[PDB]
């Protein structure tokens, strides 16, 4: 309304909704497997 | 005057504002 | 006969408050959420002769603006603001808006968007060098590091537009983005200037400020008030039922 | 020209 006093009005919400689930692309730790075929990526990259 | 009497005038409109004008 | 309406109104508006409270509790985990405060205001009916009827109506005097507990997520794009600070984001209708959700995402082409709203800096929306380790300083300075190149670069890109505005001067819009009130717009201009005294922390996300004690007490009070109004309605209805026999000669 | 009876006309609403 037109305005010492509180503001009037009534704005009811509607609820919650998930918008996007994100994955944190931070480099993980390295685990040692002696087999010669496993390799680990040092940085921002993916195998095709 | 007394509630329930007889008068020649209609009562004023019953307004109830939510905020002070 | 109309006393069955007065109480009814209270009961109805009680439900309204409950809705608001639910709308708060559904957003207990929403980042940068500002819980809406609810308040019943009494309106008396003006007219002859004996002013006995006074109804209620619920209202939401803005939001609760006490900053919530911070969440330490190790993401450099996540920001938490000093108390009474706002990020400026372009809203849906090409206009400015203020938000506290500091979860900034990088688009495929390098646009900084919060919840799909492109963030606005000192020069407008920000264009980040496609693919870059963004680091935000304590006052909003953005440094971009391009992969592969050396680290003596970390060249700065821009600075966020951080706005100081207290809770009295700001009203929520229907999209959930806060804006200035008409009085505050008249007294402080249309678009607010960036205040360099606002400190912004990178790597922390601010949660909601929904107090559960207040919500529980509000629910208990609402339930009791609803039961009282239902009892009053029953009494009035029974009285009128007994009174409607006089007409029998 | 009377309006809606009962609930709707006995609730505080802003004039329009």
């Amino acid at each position: 309304g037109a305005q010492t006093t509180l503001p009037s009005g009534l704005q009811i919400g509607t609820g919650v909704r998930p918008v996007a689930t994100e994955r944190l692309h931070s480099q993980g730790n390295l685990s040692q497997t002696n087999n010669s075929k496993d390799v680990a990526i040092k940085g921002q990259g993916f195998f095709q | 005057g007394v509630p329930g009497a007889l008068s020649n005038q209609p009562a004023p409109p019953n307004e109830a504002p939510i905020a002070t004008p | 006969d109309h006393a069955i309406y007065t109480a009814m109104g209270a009961a109805s508006q009680t439900l309204n408050q409950q809705a608001v409270t639910a709308s708060n509790l559904a957003n207990a985990s929403t980042p940068g959420f500002r819980a809406q405060l609810n308040a019943l205001r009494a309106v008396p009916v003006d007219g002859l002769s004996l002013a006995t009827r006074t109804l209620v109506t619920a209202s939401t005097p803005g939001a609760d603006m006490t900053p919530g507990q911070l969440d330490y997520t190790s993401r450099p794009l996540d920001v938490a603001l000093q108390q009474d600070g706002w990020l400026v984001v372009q809203a849906a209708d090409g206009a400015e808006g203020y938000t506290r959700n500091g979860n900034i995402q990088v688009g495929p082409t390098g646009q900084l968007t919060i919840q799909g709203h492109p963030v606005i800096g000192e020069g407008g929306p920000i264009t980040v060098p496609e693919g870059s380790e963004i680091t935000i300083a304590a006052d909003g300075t953005i440094s971009a590091l391009n992969p592969g190149d050396p680290p003596n670069t970390v060249a700065p890109v821009g600075r966020l537009k951080l706005v100081k505005a207290e809770g009295n001067e700001v009203q929520r819009s229907d999209d959930g983005l806060f804006r200035l009130t008409a009085e505050a717009q008249a007294e402080r201009g249309a678009v607010l200037a960036a205040d360099p005294s606002i400190r912004i922390m990178s790597g922390v996300l601010e949660g909601s400020n929904v107090k559960p004690v207040e919500a529980m007490t509000d629910m208990i009070a609402n339930a009791r008030r609803f039961e009282m109004q239902m009892k009053v309605i029953t009494s009035v209805d029974e009285n009128e039922g007994r009174a409607n026999q006089l007409l029998s000669m």
